[PDB]
Parts: structure tokens; sequence; C-alpha cells
């Protein structure tokens, strides 16, 4: 293991929830992740006890504002009467996931958005569709991008999907299939991508139901630059969540021999989160090193 | 109705790590009592509102380490 991030370096990260359907999201996401790696590397002692149980309350907040804009179908919008976007179903799926060690989260609103997807988003060939894209775009990361949507969104539901698998099993009937359903269609076509980006978060998507392996791995493998990152021309932003990804993919194919320069990599871009289009970067980092600090030797 | 014994033991494990949490009031025993609640079944809406209580009060009460 390495040493963990510095909690001081965190403390901004604990935020008031505010704005609407996607802001609502925006302001949860440092909160929730901060409380989570800072549960895991277990530094609340060494910097305030008391500070989580605030942090608890904003989580709170945060989740109960987000109530208001479940609309009748189980989907999220920025507004009540906006047409639901798929991102930011999924997104709130995958926030609401890790979060259901730290505050009560209703079985139901999280399963009816993963029914939703399911049901109404997912194509016969397993892709994912997004028909009404959130206003927030610099709120998604990477995903910004044009080239490879139908692989990158569709490895962004599945992940969401999987990380919701334990809490949906018993009552979402379909979700076995359709998780098998975008895997063929991750599998079928990631030699083909192009980008770093794609490569990593389609990498964790499939490492999370062992269909990893084989040229598919050697290819996520050889796409990282100097075996530590995985980065294409753009904003550094996408290539700090990219590397996050291909770390959480790392971390489930266990290959611990090829983990520590990549954490490295990252602990070196000392980069803590928070501010405007640093929600998929922030949520990432954290979920991957909490994840590091958690599985790593 | 395996289904009905894996619904019955999301019941049992919730129960006895809320009953664990009320005991040590760590961080970590939080962490394991609320996912444990979270997943029990609404069929069991009942006892999974009064065993969230329990939770939401040793919180009220305060945690150490």
């Amino acid at each position: 293991g390495s040493r963990s991030t510095d909690a001081e370096r965190l403390k901004h990260l604990i935020v008031t929830p505010s704005g609407a359907g996607e802001q609502n999201m925006i302001g949860m996401t440092p909160t929730v992740i901060a409380v989570h790696y800072l549960d895991e590397t277990e530094q609340w002692e060494k910097f305030g006890l008391e500070k989580r149980q605030g942090a608890l309350e904003l989580i709170k907040k945060g989740y109960t504002q987000q109530l208001a804009f479940r609309q009748p179908s189980s989907a999220f919008a920025a507004f009540v009467k906006r047409a639901p976007s798929t991102w930011l179903t999924a997104y709130v799926v995958k926030v609401f996931s890790l979060a259901v060690n730290l505050i009560a989260i209703d079985s139901q609103v999280l399963c009816g958005a993963v029914k939703w997807l399911i049901l109404e988003k997912q194509k016969p060939d397993g892709v994912f569709q997004e028909d009404a894209p959130v206003i927030h775009q610099e709120m998604i990361g990477g995903l910004r991008n044009n080239n490879e949507k139908d692989m990158a969104l569709t490895a962004f539901v599945l992940i969401s999907l999987q990380e919701a698998k334990d809490i949906c099993e018993e009552q979402v009937n379909s979700l076995p299939g359709s998780i098998t359903k975008a895997g063929d269609f991750l599998e079928a076509n990631y030699m083909n991508l192009q980008r770093s980006y794609t490569v990593a978060i389609a990498g964790y998507a499939l490492a999370q139901m062992g269909r990893l392996k084989g040229p598919l791995l050697n290819k996520f493998l050889t796409t990282a630059k100097d075996k530590n990152r995985w980065e294409d021309p753009g904003k550094q932003l996408y290539n700090v969540e990219a590397t996050s990804y291909a770390l959480l993919a790392l971390l489930q194919l266990k290959d611990f021999d090829f983990v520590p320069p990549v954490v490295r990599w990252l602990n070196e871009q000392r980069y803590y989160g928070g501010g405007y289009g640093s929600t998929q970067a922030t949520f990432m980092v954290f979920q991957a090193l909490a994840q590091y600090q958690k599985d790593a030797p | 109705t395996d289904a009905t014994i894996k619904k019955e033991q999301k019941l049992i494990q919730a129960q006895n790590l809320v009953r664990e949490f009320e005991k040590t009031h760590t961080v970590s025993a939080h962490a394991k009592a609320q996912k444990a609640v979270n997943l029990v079944s609404f069929e069991y809406k009942v006892k999974k509102m009064v065993l969230q209580e329990r939770i939401d009060n040793v919180l009220k009460q305060g945690l150490v380490r």
C-alpha cells in the first residue's frame, strides 16, 4: 500500500447541495465521495470525527432534495417535466449505490431507476442511449467527447448497474440479462476502440464481469502511457478520470503488479477535486483510491 | 422460495449489525449496519423503519473512532 491522501487536502469537499436535478448531484458528489474515502482510510479521528456527522447531514439533504426530481417513471432530469436523462439517472444510481453505507437509501428509488434504464433505454444489442442530454455537460466528464459515445455511455451505465446489483438483485429480474447484453456489446467492439478514455471505462465495466481478458486485456494494458496512465489529447481532467477507471479495472483483475505505478501517477497529480466540471474526476479518483486502499496488499 | 430465506437472512444480518452498532458506535460498525438495513426488503417495511430509526439514534449519541 501507499500513503493515504491527507485528509486536510479534502476539507473543501464537504459541500452543501443546492440547485435543481443536475446541480444537486454536482453538490452531492464531493461530500459523498470525501466521506467514503475518509471512512475507508480511517482519517476521522485525526481530522474531526464530529465533522463526519455534519457531512452525513449534507448527504441526507442531497438525497432528500434529489427525490423531488424523481419522475413517475423513476428516472431523473434537471426538472420534473424535462425529458429524463439516461446519463443522469445512471449517475444517480452510481452515487446512491456508494452511499448505501452512509445514509438511509430507498431500494425502490434505486432499483426503480435501474429498472427504467433497462426497460426504456437499452437497445436490443445492449447499447444504452441518451435521448435527453443533461444541461450541465461539464458534469459528465470524458463522456462529453462525441467519438465512441455508444461504447463510452454503455460502459458508464453498465458500471452503474453492476454497482447496484447487490442492492437490486432480488427486485429487478431483468438486471442479470441486461448486464450480459451490455457486456456483449462492449466485448464485440472493444478491440476497435481508439480513445484511451473509452478503453479505460469499458475496461473497468468488462473487468467487473470477468470479460476483460485475452486480447482485450492486452489492449487495455498496452493503451497505458508509460504503464501508469490512460490519456488522450484533451483536458487533463478526463485523463485523471480515465486513469481512475483503469485503476478500478486493475483492482478488479487483482493485477497488483501493474497497480503501483498507476497509483503513483494519480497521487502525483495532487488532484483533490472540487470546482466547475470536476464531478466525474472527483468522484472517480477518490472511489479508485478508496478501492485501492481497501484492496491492495 | 429460497428467496424467502434470502430476505429472512438479510433481516437477521441487519438486526445483528444494528445491535452491534449500538454496542461499539464506530464508523466501521455504522457502515455495516446502514448498508445491511438498506438491503432489507420492503416486505419488512416496518422493522426496517425501526432498525433505521435505531441507527439514527446511535448517530445522535455520537461516534468514537
